[PDB]
RNA sequence: GAGACCGAUAGCGCACAAGUAGAGUGAUCGAAAGAUGAAAAGCACUUUGAAAAGAGGGUUAAAUAGCACGUGAAAUUGUUGAAAGGGAAGCGCUUGUGACCAGACUUGCGCCCGGCGGAUCAUCCGGUGUUCUCACCGGUGCACUCCGCCGGGCUCAGGCCAG
RNA sequence: GGGACCGAGGACCGCGCUCUGCAAGGAUGCUGGCGUAAUGGUCACCAGCGACCCGUCUUGAAACACGGACCAAGGAGUCAAGGUUUUGCGCGAGUGUUUGGGUGUAAAACCCGCACGCGUAAGGUGAGAGCUUCGGCGCAUCAUCGACC
RNA sequence: CCCACCCAUACCCCGCCCUCAGGGUAGAAACGAUGCCCUGAGGAGUAGGCGGCCGUGGAGGUCAGUGACGAAGCCUAGGGCG
């Protein structure tokens, strides 16, 4: 059905991302995250006062994981036979409809979906 | 720390701070702990004591592993070939130093213990005679185990 | 021999074309595939003995594998088609997997998918009307 | 060692049978086998005709030779005597000269059903040097 | 040019090859595992007569 | 296409110059000078600056400017007067005006609703320098638009109960 | 004739009126530079302007393709919208305000009644298939048994925040 | 007696007890409001607290010194030969087809003659893994005494 | 000299991530066995060593994959997973 199975609550250790030092300062470095090699640098050496590390401590729950906050994991579906190979996974996984897809397999995916009882991610993208 | 204060810290499984054990007195253990005089607290254990320490903050070694000592059944699986079968058996052992207290306390895991509630005398690292928390209050380590339990 | 269902899923287990992966999960497009997972308990075409259920045009349709019939595929599946009572299919589907031994371990997945395809088939509730929220509802 | 270094699916199968035999029996043979089977070719040297004949000039006859390696032939054997060998792989005039002296060519599996516990085996190593 | 762009193979090793490609097709699950659509075809190993 | 797509095409006048050659510093002081302004002030500010009866405040691009009594209209020191500049907007706001006459619109009543000048792409000259250096003497040309407008509950059961009783009391 | 090559800062220096423009007395040195659109159908006519051009209008699927032409990033800039600012800004933790948003729910299941309306109640008979005891058809069934709908009643489970 | 933080697990199994049951191998029951931007989240700003500008180089360490106007694109342990260690694979006292020749759906794939490259043409004492008919057999290898060239 | 009080990433309890170690799992109602279940312990890190993943151009196989009812690129005070 449309309700998802019975879980765990579901806690994420952090929430904001982990910014690159000086991505701030220099628009030729972008945020995505790098491991400072500087032997001196303050982020790389842990003083108070500065950007955190990522680290396997902040990892997210085995029974909770790679699922969205309604309960379900998003499959990427392309077609009525992606949403017919979730058919068996109706309160576990959702689908999502690739970027590419067109409007008309696109309707007929919300359709097989709302047939089959698989959330649709993106179900009104196009409508 | 010294290498000879080094060593005898970790024969005598103080590996962590507030991290109290039984030792058996005798002259060659009596040495040891005089030696490592400025590190640990000691003293004479009471019946309330001990029963505290092994009710509460009683785990085992079995196979290498912390067991919560919660079944004298686990007692007996480990300690029943030295006539130790029970918990009140493991605590009589410890109190009476008996033949086998030298098992007794090994499978006894070292007694993770918690900062006092009171906290330590003004200046915690002089000796008990000069108004510290360090070396050997007789019967006052009953009131310190009270406070770390 | 050289060859059986351990030698195909050695073969096999990295690599399949009805293998499709992502990172939510791991599922198969194999017809004898009763959750569409990959595992060796569910590969329908590496296990000699195994079921798979297709929808029919009012009812399902179930496939099973003739161990006596490995190296002939144009007859090597019992289909029988279940279009009478939702219960009738399920008694017939949970015999052919659990009475004479053949995939009992599959019995629980095969009644789930028989029913599953059952409710899809069910005529389908409209939509409620959607309703808007805050600047969306304002404008 | 968890996985085994080789991509022989079949060595993989032998792997699984004995890790089987291992767990659910109280044969050192068994685990033996499976440790011989985890370790590579260097250290699993051929075994020659000859090195059995003379493990089995003793009062060791009439049994399984087992070798987790691969049998070889010796030129230098005038006469193959009869003889139950099991091995990983055999060369072709090992076959030949042990079916033409009377023995039996056995794999491993065949080992794990008639003798599962090692019994009446002989377990022999290749000259590691 | 000179980057060695053929690889020397045991010609053992290529037979060897061969003849496991030939039980694989013989096998009928590795057929569809490949991708080929035997469903309508008896016999895997199809022998079609030389007269037709 | 012009930056300012929100004004209706039938119910407003417009003007465009591109490429054209004067200073695009002085061209901004004087678009924001008169920016947002009525058609017949404007016109008459830019023909006074022409004459040197008021001057533009200088506000960003404004270095090393000499004051004068002038600026004291705008609350400033900095005023100057980019005769060139001026010009070029009377041109452009008069082809506005022509525009808006040709749609009808009533000529007393337009303001200017936007007013733009971006940077062209820049002309070289080049000169002769000293030490052996030859000095780029790149012009800054500008684009100038304007646009003339014409100008004109899920309450609690508590609260729901506090109300109806502050109601009938 | 080809390629597990390169794809306009790449590949020969040169995909273009390239060994060209240009530099050096000379021997010599030696670049930059591709793309509208299917089709120029490359904007008739009106109006403002000295003109360049602008505004209407028109061609086109598109001018958000006008020969400064495929798509059109950043650096940098203008306009508008919101905001901050007693001798730096920027960054981490945690609220608060304002603006703007993704979810979740819209009821599902099962029993007690009545109205129905239909077609595949149990058992038995023949054929077929199969895991040789399980099914499938066709007949039988004749509607206190099955299967769907409706008008009601009850149970359980259902979202957020809390006592 | 009062307060705070927490509720991990998910049929039964076990230790027990105060045993018609239980506070005994991890939270249930009852109730209310709302069911929508209410909780939650992202941005901008304020507020309290924290917080040296990066890299290179030198030294025991600092300091100095050096590079850094900004952005886009390009950009630096590769290839070959000869050695050598380990891992996987085939054959194995042998191994290597592809110099060349024969087919070919034609630089692919398949097959092969004679050479050639590299390699090959006996114990005792005590341990010892693993077997045993529990009397003992005894891999590899090691220490010593050996035997031969 | 005495009493109470304040707080570190230290110590004690609980949850969660990962790593390591020790066990269980087939006359299979049976498994991404490269899996799953139980128990315990541990977590700074330069040179260096090992492993797993992420991304780009091109090639073989496959998804009888997507696409002018709009591929790719690009923008985004709009979201989801890690």
């Amino acid at each position: 059905m449309v309700a998802a199975k019975k879980h765990v609550p579901i806690v994420k250790k952090r929430t904001k991302r982990f910014m690159r030092h000086q991505s701030d300062r220099f628009k030729c470095l972008d945020s995505a995250w790098r491991k400072p090699k500087g032997i001196d640098n303050r982020v790389r050496r842990r003083f108070k006062g500065n950007l955190a590390m990522p680290s396997i401590g902040y990892g997210s729950n085995k029974k909770t994981k790679h699922m969205m906050p309604s309960g379900h994991k998003a499959f990427l579906v392309h077609n009525v036979k992606d949403v017919e190979l979730l058919l068996m996974h109706n309160r576990t996984y959702a689908a999502e409809i690739a970027h590419n897809v067109s409007s008309r397999k696109r309707i007929d995916i919300i359709t097989r979906a709302k047939q089959l009882g698989v959330k649709v991610t993106n179900a009104k993208a196009k409508v | 720390i010294p290498p000879k204060p080094r060593k005898i810290l970790q024969l005598l499984r103080l590996r962590q701070i507030n991290n109290g054990v039984f030792v058996k007195v005798t002259k060659a253990t009596a040495e040891m702990i005089k030696i490592v005089e400025p590190w640990v607290a000691y003293g004479y254990p009471n019946l309330k004591s001990v029963r505290e320490l092994i009710y509460k903050r009683g785990y085992g070694k079995v196979n290498g592993q912390r067991i919560p000592l919660t079944d004298n059944a686990i007692i007996e699986e480990n300690l029943g070939k030295y006539g130790i079968i029970c918990i009140e058996d493991l605590i009589h052992e410890i109190f009476t130093v008996g033949p086998n207290f030298k098992q007794a306390a090994n499978f006894l895991w070292p007694f993770k213990l918690s900062n006092p509630n009171g906290g330590f005398r003004p200046r915690k690292f002089k000796h008990f005679i000069e108004g510290g928390d360090l070396g050997n209050r007789e019967e006052h380590i009953n009131a310190l185990i009270r406070a770390m339990n | 021999s050289n060859v059986s269902a351990d030698l195909i899923w050695e073969v096999s287990r990295n690599y399949n074309s009805f293998l499709v992966k992502q990172r939510t999960g791991t599922f198969s497009r194999d017809a004898l595939n009763l959750t569409n997972q990959h595992s060796r308990k569910h590969a329908g075409f590496v296990n000699d003995k195994a079921l798979g259920i297709v929808p029919a045009e009012k009812g399902v349709k179930v496939i099973a594998k003739k161990v006596k019939a490995a190296n002939k595929p144009a007859s090597s599946l019992y289909t029988v088609t279940y279009k009478s009572t939702a219960r009738k299919a399920y008694k017939a589907i949970a015999s052919q997997a659990a009475k004479h031994g053949y995939r009992a371990d599959l019995r629980q997945a095969a009644v789930a998918r028989a029913s599953a395809i059952l409710r899809s088939q069910r005529p389908v509730k409209p939509e409620p009307p959607k309703k808007l929220r805050g600047a969306a509802a304002r404008r | 060692r968890k996985a085994p270094k080789s991509d022989n699916v079949y060595l993989k199968l032998l792997v699984k049978l004995y890790r089987f035999l291992a767990r659910r029996t109280e044969a050192p043979f068994n685990k033996v086998v499976l440790r011989r089977l985890f370790m590579s070719r260097i250290n699993r040297p051929p075994v020659s005709l000859s090195r059995i004949a003379r493990n089995l000039k003793n009062g060791n006859e009439k049994k399984t030779v087992v070798v987790v390696a691969t049998v070889t032939d010796d030129n230098r054997l005038l006469q193959v005597p009869k003889m139950e060998v099991a091995a990983l792989r055999f060369t072709a005039k090992a076959r030949a000269r042990i079916e033409a002296a009377g023995g039996r060519t056995l794999t491993l599996d065949q080992l794990a059903l008639e003798k599962p516990t090692g019994a009446n085996t002989l377990l022999l190593r290749g000259p590691k040097n | 040019i000179w980057r060695k762009w053929h690889v020397k193979i045991n010609q053992g090793q290529k037979r060897f090859a061969t003849a496991s490609a030939l039980a694989a097709s013989a096998v009928a699950p590795l057929l569809m595992a490949r991708g080929h659509q035997v469903s309508t075809v008896p016999e895997v190993p199809l022998v079609v007569d030389s007269a037709a | 296409r012009y930056a300012a797509t929100e004004i209706a095409p039938t119910k407003s006048a417009r003007a465009r110059g591109s490429y054209l050659r004067v200073s695009f510093k002085n061209t901004r002081e004087t678009a924001q000078a008169i920016n947002g302004w009525k058609l017949q002030r404007a016109l008459t500010f830019l023909q006074n600056v022409i004459d040197k009866k008021e001057a533009v405040p200088m506000r960003r691009y404004a270095g090393s400017t000499g004051r004068t009594a002038q600026g004291k209209q705008w609350g400033v020191s900095r005023a100057r007067w980019p005769v060139k500049s001026a010009q070029f907007l009377i041109g452009l706001l008069k082809n506005a005006e022509a525009n808006a006459d040709a749609k009808g619109l009533d000529t007393g009543n337009l303001i200017i609703k936007h007013i733009q000048v971006n940077q062209a792409p820049k002309q070289r000259r080049r000169t002769y320098r000293a030490h052996g250096r030859i000095n780029p003497y790149m012009s800054n040309p500008c684009h100038i638009e304007l646009i003339l407008t014409e100008a004109e509950s899920h309450l609690s059961s508590r609260q729901r109960g506090v109300r109806i009783r502050r109601a009938l009391t």
